[PDB]
């Protein structure tokens, strides 16, 4: 059966050939792509068994990639996609070679679906979602909790870090629901995008459910992101919108609806538009806009190491924030805004 | 309602304008634009005056093809203005925008606008910023706007511009950070007069642009992101300057020649680096984070050697 592939020899010619494929479990051999870019219109894909990955150490190199029109790739009971996280992992993420993109999904349209995948121990960031539309990402769990730890190349840090779970670029109408996501850095993270939903989402450990940082990229345009229905727990940051410095670009119609949070190590709400190389700079420009920021309901207990709410706009490039139902509280160190006005909600 | 009745008849005069799409169906004559219900329609809560001032038409899969509607210019207070993915708008960008006297922020981009970039532009003074990219655009730069003081940054990507960068773009206000024309047929040189600028980004990539780009370089500047790949720029590279804030360097596809920097290897956040395709030469500077990009980063040189590439003789 060319279809049912047990080895990754046997891989290619199942993607040339049909349209319902299964993957047994196998080890992906070094330097080889698991390399679904070229399924079928409404093709299959069914992980089976436990999926590994020998070591590729190499920054540029992308484990897993995803590309068709109307392809749905799912799980079946008890499959497990590993990503040899632990092979790489030194405490400095992304700054040894470690491959940066463990899943792409580049130009996937057409009501496409990823679906109750089992991801454990990828190397860096997981998905990097790109030029698509009309896809659908449900019922996945990534798992990168063995990461929190100390290895025997990160010194004190935790061995895992910048492993993002979703990054979203040039995509639209791009749905995101009822994934568990435990990790070291953001849940989401929306660069650029128009007609992003993520729901129901249940983010541990990372930097919480982000825009941004957004400027200076090749696509600088985020409109209409809503994020609804989520917890973040355990995580540097709840809510955050980040611009960077000097940069051009438009942020508009993004809302935050029934977020739970507990235990924010950082900002319960973070909204800035002063990053530069990653770090904040305290002087906010206003080439990017933003505007239409809804925060409703954001809700719950941050540590006493946080301030409940942080916004640091730029002149004039910040417009229609609204507050609604918020109640965002624990924070030990007082809150900073700087719009709609000086004073925080909380 | 808190909707002004002029900016509601306004509005709705650009929805049948546009052929009355489907897209805009909250726009309800018999509802409160101002109540958040219209889509990509805000007013103006921070002065209170509830005015328009934020309009985003976005997607809108018009049945026939339309011009941007003048009807705009019934908008005075719009401080943003975002008309963006629609194939079916055409037409040049018309001068009923130069009514907008308050426009801070504009966007006209991923449609099939076409004509000139006008130079009425000029004459609103409080842009902010100007983003016409990947539209049907020709003709020439329009050298007045180099004029507008509170300019930041223009973005005029994939169009079909042609000319000389004018000198007057080197004119630019210091806080003007912003510039890319990528995508185009620009010809000629980079102006000397860019020595008066302070980039933080700088993309002027898949052109016709010829010589020297040092001007673009220095370390007393405040840039993070310099991409000219696929031009016939040619320079001796090792002469020039870098700054501190540098993240991107990208001068694939070019003539560019002499040695590396050593300065290269002092950027703490140099994470993406492309100088394949040129005619470099000499041992790649050993330090910081030039080893840890692929050979790829440095092929089809001259003369080039070193790691990642085999070692110099
Ligand atoms: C593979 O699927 C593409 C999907 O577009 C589909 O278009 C409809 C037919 C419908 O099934 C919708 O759900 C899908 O999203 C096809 O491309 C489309 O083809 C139609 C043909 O009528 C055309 O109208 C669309 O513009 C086109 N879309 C795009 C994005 O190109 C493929 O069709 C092949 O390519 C076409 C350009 C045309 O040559 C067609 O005859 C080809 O079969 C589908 N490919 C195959 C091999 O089936
Ligand atoms: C202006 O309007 C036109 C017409 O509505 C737009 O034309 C579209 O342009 C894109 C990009 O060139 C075409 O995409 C191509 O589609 C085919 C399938 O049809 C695909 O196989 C190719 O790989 C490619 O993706 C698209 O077909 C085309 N539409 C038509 C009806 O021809 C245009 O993008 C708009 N903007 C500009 C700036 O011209
Ligand atoms: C999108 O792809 C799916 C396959 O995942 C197509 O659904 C199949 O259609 C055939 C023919 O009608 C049926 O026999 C199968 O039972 C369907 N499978 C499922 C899971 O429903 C679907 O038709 C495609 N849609 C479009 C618009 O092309």
């Amino acid at each position: 059966d060319p279809c049912s592939v047990t080895e990754y020899s046997g891989l290619a010619t199942a993607v040339s050939s049909c349209k319902n494929i299964v993957l047994n479990g196998f080890q992906v051999p070094t330097g080889k792509q698991l390399d679904l870019s070229s399924l079928q219109n409404d093709s299959t894909v069914t992980f089976k068994g436990t999926t590994t990955f020998a070591t590729t150490a190499d920054n540029d190199f992308n484990p897993i990639v995803i590309s068709g029109s109307n392809i749905t790739i799912t799980g079946a009971s008890g499959h497990v996609i590993d990503g040899n996280g632990q092979a790489y992992w030194d405490g400095k993420g992304s700054n040894n070679q470690k491959p940066d993109h463990f899943i792409v999904v580049q130009k996937t349209t057409g009501n496409s679906k990823i679906t109750n995948l089992n991801i454990q121990n990828w190397p860096v960031h997981c998905f990097d979602i790109t030029g698509s539309s009309q896809l659908t990402i449900s019922g996945l769990i990534l798992d990168n909790r063995a990461g929190d730890k100390p290895n025997a190349k990160s010194g004190s840090l935790p061995a895992a870090h910048n492993t993002d779970g979703f990054d979203i670029s040039s995509s639209d109408h791009v749905t995101l629901d009822n994934n568990h996501v435990y990790n070291q850095d953001d849940c989401v993270a929306v660069t650029s995008g128009t007609n992003i939903v993520v729901s129901n989402m249940y983010c541990s450990g990372g930097h919480g459910l982000s825009i941004g940082s957004v400027g200076g990229k090749s696509d600088n345009v985020v409109d209409g992101v809503q994020f609804l229905s989520s917890q973040v727990v355990n995580s540097q940051n709840g809510c955050r919108i980040k611009s960077n410095s000097g940069a051009t670009g438009t942020i508009n119609n993004v809302t935050y609806q029934n977020i739970a949070l507990t235990n924010i190590s950082t900002y319960g709400v973070d909204v800035q538009q002063d990053y530069l190389n990653g770090g904040p700079t305290g002087k906010p420009t206003n080439g990017v806009k933003i505007s239409n920021i809804k925060f409703i309901k954001v809700t719950g207990t941050v540590a006493s190491s946080a301030q409940d709410w942080f916004i640091l706009c730029g002149d004039g490039s910040c417009s229609g924030f609204t507050f609604s139902g918020n109640a965002i509280t624990g924070g030990g160190k007082t809150s900073s805004c700087n719009y709609p006005t000086n004073t925080c909600p909380s | 309602e808190l909707c002004n009745p002029q900016d509601k008849q306004a509005l709705l005069q650009i929805k049948k304008d546009l052929g009355n799409p489907t897209t805009l169906s909250s726009w309800l004559p018999t509802t409160d634009c101002c109540n958040r219900t219209w889509l990509g329609v805000l007013c103006d809560t921070d002065t209170q005056t509830y005015r328009v001032n934020n309009l985003d038409l976005s997607g809108l899969n018009l049945p026939k093809p339309y011009p941007i509607p003048s009807s705009l210019a019934n908008l005075p207070y719009l401080n943003f203005l975002y008309i963006g993915g629609i194939n079916n708008l055409v037409g040049p960008i018309p001068p009923a925008i130069a009514k907008l006297t308050q426009l801070h922020y504009l966007y006209i981009t991923h449609t099939n606008v076409s004509g000139a970039i006008p130079d009425f532009l000029s004459q609103i003074k409080t842009l902010v910023t100007l983003d016409f990219s990947y539209n049907a655009l020709s003709g020439t730069l329009p050298p007045s706007i180099s004029s507008l003081p509170n300019l930041v940054g223009i973005t005029f990507d994939g169009n079909r511009i042609s000319g000389a960068i004018p000198d007057s773009y080197g004119s630019f206000s210091k806080l003007f950070t912003s510039m890319t024309i990528s995508r185009n047929r620009l010809t000629g040189k980079i102006p000397p007069t860019f020595a008066n600028l302070n980039l933080a980004f700088v993309d002027l990539s898949r052109n016709m642009l010829e010589g020297d780009a040092s001007v673009l370089f220095g370390s007393d500047k405040n840039t993070q992101k310099i991409h000219l790949a696929k031009n016939s720029l040619a320079f001796d590279l090792g002469k020039v300057g870098l700054s501190k804030n540098l993240n991107g360097l990208d001068l694939r596809n070019n003539r560019i020649y002499g040695t590396l920097p050593q300065g290269l290897t002092q950027l703490k956040f140099l994470h993406s680096l492309d100088v394949s395709f040129n005619n470099l030469c000499g041992e790649i500077p050993q330090g910081g984070n030039l080893q840890r990009f692929d050979v790829s980063a440095y092929a089809n040189n001259k003369c080039l050697c070193g790691s990642p590439l085999p070692a110099c003789t």
